[PDB]
């Protein structure tokens, strides 16, 4: 009886010395403000933090999980545009301009990026606010938010200092947040930097890999060979994501390469750290090869071909038959009516950010002739004014005749393989790759890969649902070919509630929206990307088409994208994470 | 009794080399130097790290650490060196730049006065960043820019 | 004009880059708490901490400035004591005590010690908020409180498994502060633990030695030889501090030493960290030779022996002619009429931890017969009860003979060279020194020596206000002695103000009080200390005695102790200081 109280006082001593000993677990948010070519938006990420007596504090990368995705508010494009035609005068893209004399703006160029910051730390806060309970939060503020704004493909290609000089007054802005909302947000010149295309689609394979459960140093995941070799259990997969304004192509090597192709090595280019498994990755991105800038291209060049313009109509193999549009690369808007509407705004135009580099004012295309070709190849003249710029010349309207064979080939000889390589690539053709099928004819795997985009899941998808696509689909060029093939040739009814695409041989229909009009140039650039794949001396092992990766609860725990490899790709390197996230911290901003 | 390390490291002579040939050739090398005969004595040893062949851009870099590090420009001791109020050591004389023109390529090297904000197109490399010195030397934004079919011959 | 305006916004772009780069500093306040033998009390340090980028946190040695000593709370002696008077029974000093059973009272041990830390806490509190401002006050709760609770030799000779079972009580109750002050104190085994006497030394040498820019790692503190070795540019200081209940000896070897004498490298002991000079330092403390503790065995010694104690009246040479008191060992109190009223309260009795101790229920003297002798020797009967063990047997009246030169032949056979080491001195016994004479006997050198302690200061300062001693004064031992022998032969005159030390040939008067009544058996262990010192084959360069070390301002940055010391013992670790106090921090206490 007294010995059983002798021992609650024991167990007393020992689960106190337990808590001495043992290690602490604390939740803390991770903040990657996505600086894309559309937009802007934020994005709250939670994971577990570790801390052990004597040992430090350290992020469990599966603990990443992504709580949502934030607001799409303005482009860094559109906020430096904007402070251009404020400051340096409007139609700055038609004149010569001195980038010496704007230096005297930059308080203004902070003024308007401060607009920007105070709607993204709102959107931010309020996620925040919403989804996580009192306990929660107290860990989350004390810890302090890291965050991580990377500009893509929408300032990659922006002329002189500006780019660079925002940056910099962006890290300001996030490490100084409002103190009334309790949440310490922090940054720094690591995290907070423009990445580059590579980089996008190397943090985009991290990623996969990571979700997929492919990537791991512990040997659920990895195995030590004989010669303290770790390799990865299971075969790493390679991505390709098409996003706005760039396409990314990702594959480890499974190979010699030539002089020319520059592959990189996630330990040595230290993205990985070196506990974790050796590869040598082929990292490529392509400018005007996303859904936007591509949109804009291959109407300029397509409406410039006299096999397509004849008598102000341009032929566009692409669109179904009965739908039609405004000559412009204008944002397209399909009313109810049947109609659609090409959006006039000069900025709301998907050749706009081609015609503002394609300009004989940037220091790019003036000092550079190989530039200045690159750009006349796609119809633009960077000597004329931009408004003749993104004009289709001698056209009014744009009639679809649903061929997707011809789509394909125009697919092909506009974006896939050019004559020149596509505007603003330099950071492509360094890499030894001037365009889509140089990929691989000069690199090839036999690793897995998937692909990523919301219009190039939607090609697939449309397919599959309106049963013409197996469910059970592997990357057979044939079946999709022919599949697309049928689907592109239906003709558009404008029936009593709406635009109804309708499908030949009484197959099915659906309803015509802003999304889908011209899915028929996606699903070309499919079966040309496919075919150039297996043109390849090795092909993969198999191709995937997947919207997001279920973690061990079966719910996806984040996104595919490089927002998850950015997080990765610092928390990974333990010594140097704890030293900036935790010992310097929030703390290092106190004035 | 300590070992000779050895770096063989390849120019503008076969930068330029199509194909294969050259990095396999350099497999070849790095195996050929880390079997010495055992007659002399000498033992010699390499490595990837070492023995590979380095970039025109790299070759300009190495040619201005040279320069500086026998000039008494680089340094980190108080002599070559000084800390300011924030902790942030700056190199007591400026730092030189260099241009050397060789067989085959030339090279314009030169340091960045303070962070110059140069152009998005501009690539600039910074020494601690790039881990070409180690991060208790003094900072400093680089431009290494080598130029083929420059050289001499 | 223009350009002018253009380099305004180049410089805007500099200064916030130099943020980015640069080091930023932050203060951050330190808590030392001193669970020393008469009271518990907490020292409030401040120190300025950089954040560099890469690098991590640090704090800069030379900054730590002691705020304020806080008040004088109940000692970790009292609060164990009265938690074996509760639930052990009271007297449980004359009774055998089964310890198993006691683990029942763990919470009870736990609710006692809560009293004791949020009076402290309250204290630490109100030292902080009244003496910082605002700004200081959001980095202070920003950055964590570490807090080092260090007991000292009042539960250093504490008997069974209590001690230890307390302290991790202690640690839960500091990482577990109110919520409502916003200070985010915390504690780890590391920092709150109870230092040995060795430890107490060296930590009070690395304090003299910081204080008075002595020891250092910069050039301008310490040098480099051909052969890569640092040594300090000025000569490493010793130091003697005499407390409550211990005295140590702490000097550094500049020296071939027997086997049987363990000194300690600083570097070898993780003291100081590698980038320091090394040295190689002598540590040793002796219980029973502190203010209060020498004082209790002092008396009870001398007055059992027959050649002092004749009718009942006991002849202190040590006490003033005239002055009177009754034969205790309990706290004596100076009254304004001129009597000592001598304390009868059990626990306000300076022989009760010595009796407590010499016990023959405690194990280390019922097991260990070398332990029982030792207490024999200073006439303690461990087999007697705790009142006939504190009591002076056939002694009524405690009479002052002011014989200088009797007190010091038995300050030397009693506390410096007994026959036996005195009580509870097994650590001294360890690194091979029995008594304080055996110390420069077996070790000595030539570094210069500090006097520290608030009587031992006294001392050499009432003889020099009364100009017996000069101003200039070296360790001249015939100097003290005679200076000593006129100012002890003095009469104590019962004033009409209140009690008044006359002293002799009509030299001078002061007012007799409850500090100096006994100065003269301090006064006597200086002396034999110098002449032991003396007796050494090398003797200290100079002798001095400071109350206080001036700064580069000129104010003293902090007191003489192991305070300093300890937090330098911790902080001079950059790596693992940086992990434990901002890596982990007060976030690792998140529930
Ligand atoms: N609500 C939404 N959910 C998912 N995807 C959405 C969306 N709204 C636009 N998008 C799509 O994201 C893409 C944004 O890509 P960005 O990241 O802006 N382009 P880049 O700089 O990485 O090349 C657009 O192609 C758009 O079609
Ligand atoms: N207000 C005060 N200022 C300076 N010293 C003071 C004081 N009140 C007591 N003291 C002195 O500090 C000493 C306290 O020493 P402790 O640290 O309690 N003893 P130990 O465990 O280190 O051996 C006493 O000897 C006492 O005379
Ligand atoms: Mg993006
Ligand atoms: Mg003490």
């Amino acid at each position: 009886d007294t010995e059983k109280r002798i021992n609650v006082g024991k167990t007393h001593l020992q689960t106190l010395r337990n808590l001495e000993t043992r290690c602490h677990d604390s939740l803390q948010a991770l903040v990657v403000i996505d600086a894309g070519s559309s937009s802007t938006r934020t994005n709250v990420f939670l994971a577990k933090t570790r801390s052990c007596p004597n040992k430090g504090r350290s992020i469990d990368p599966d603990s990443i999980q992504l709580i949502r995705e934030g607001k799409r508010f303005t482009g860094l494009r559109v906020v430096l545009e904007e402070w251009l035609d404020t400051y340096a005068g409007k139609d700055w893209e038609s004149r010569p301009v001195d980038a010496r004399l704007l230096f005297q703006y930059v308080p203004q160029m902070h003024e308007g990026a401060k607009k920007l910051m105070q709607l993204l730390e709102e959107d931010t806060v309020a996620i925040l606010d919403s989804q996580l309970n009192e306990e929660q939060k107290v860990q989350v503020k004390a810890l302090g938010i890291p965050v991580m704004l990377c500009s893509t493909a929408g300032v990659r290609d922006f002329h002189e200092w500006y780019r660079d000089a925002l940056f910099v007054l962006l890290r300001h802005l996030i490490n100084n947040p409002s103190p009334a909302h309790g949440y310490k947000f922090f940054t720094n010149p690591f995290w907070t930097r423009p990445i580059t295309g590579a980089e996008e689609g190397l943090f985009a394979f991290i990623t996969l890999n990571h979700l997929s459960r492919r990537l791991g140093e512990d040997p659920a995941r990895s195995m030590i060979d004989e010669y303290g070799v770790k390799h990865s259990r299971n075969d790493l997969a390679g991505v390709v994501e098409v996003g706005g304004a760039s396409a990314q192509i990702v594959f480890p090597l499974q190979t010699v390469l030539p002089s020319s192709v520059r592959a990189v090595n996630l330990q040595r280019e230290r993205l990985l750290p070196e506990r974790y498994p050796s590869a040598d990755v082929v990292s490529v991105s392509f400018m005007q090869l996303g859904m936007a800038s591509s949109a804009g291209l291959f109407l300029k060049e397509l409406c410039s071909n006299d096999e397509f313009l004849q008598g102000g109509i341009c032929s566009n193999p692409c669109l179904f038959k009965g739908f039609q549009q405004s000559c412009s690369a204008g944002e397209v808007e399909v009313r109810p009516d049947g109609s659609a509407s090409v959006n006039e705004d000069v900025r709301k135009n998907r050749l706009k950010p081609l015609a503002t580099y394609c300009s004989v004012h940037n220091p790019e295309i003036s000092f550079k002739v190989t530039n200045e070709m690159q750009c006349r190849e796609n119809s633009i003249d960077p000597t004329k004014p931009l408004a003749e710029r993104m004009k289709i010349e001698n056209c009014s309207i744009i009639e679809g005749t649903g061929n997707f064979d011809k789509c394909v080939s125009q697919v092909e000889s506009i974006l896939v393989a050019p004559k020149l390589p596509l505007p603003a690539n330099i950071e492509a053709a360094s890499s030894g790759f001037e365009s889509v099928d140089q990929v691989f004819r000069f690199a090839s795997s036999t690793a897995p890969m998937f692909i990523t985009g919301r219009e190039m899941l939607a090609s697939i998808d449309t397919l599959k649902d309106h049963r013409l696509l197996r469910s059970d689909f592997s990357g057979d060029v044939e079946e999709l070919a022919e599949a697309a093939r049928e689907f592109c040739s239906s003709e558009v009814i404008i029936r009593t509630d709406g635009p109804v695409i309708q499908l030949p041989n009484a197959r099915g229909e659906q309803k015509l929206n802003s999304l889908n009009f011209d899915l028929c140039k996606t699903m070309a650039l499919t079966v040309s990307l496919l075919r150039h794949m297996a043109a390849g001396e090795n092909q993969p092992s198999f191709i995937k088409w997947e919207k997001s990766i279920a973690g061990p609860d079966g719910k996806p725990l984040a996104d595919l994208g490089w927002q998850v490899g950015v997080i990765l790709h610092h928390v990974l390197f333990t010594e140097e994470w704890g030293r900036t996230a935790y010992e310097a911290g929030y703390s290092h901003n106190l004035e | 009794a300590l070992g000779i390390p050895v770096m063989l490291c390849s120019t503008a002579g076969v930068r330029d080399f199509h194909e294969w040939y050259r990095d396999a050739l350099f497999v070849l090398l790095r195996h050929l130097i880390n079997n010495p005969s055992p007659a002399h004595g000498y033992k010699f040893f390499t490595n990837p790290f070492w023995t590979r062949p380095i970039t025109g851009a790299e070759e300009g870099l190495f040619a201005f650490i040279t320069l500086n590090h026998l000039s008494r420009r680089l340094g980190e001791d108080p002599a070559r060196s000084m800390i300011d109020e924030y902790g942030v050591k700056h190199s007591r004389n400026d730092l030189a730049g260099v241009v050397e023109v060789g067989g085959a390529s030339a090279q314009i090297v030169f340091p960045l006065q303070e962070g110059t904000v140069l152009p998005s197109s501009v690539r600039a490399v910074n020494l601690q960043r790039e881990r070409l010195l180690p991060e208790r030397y003094p900072s400093a934004d680089v431009v290494s820019v080598s130029f083929m079919q420059l050289g001499m011959a």
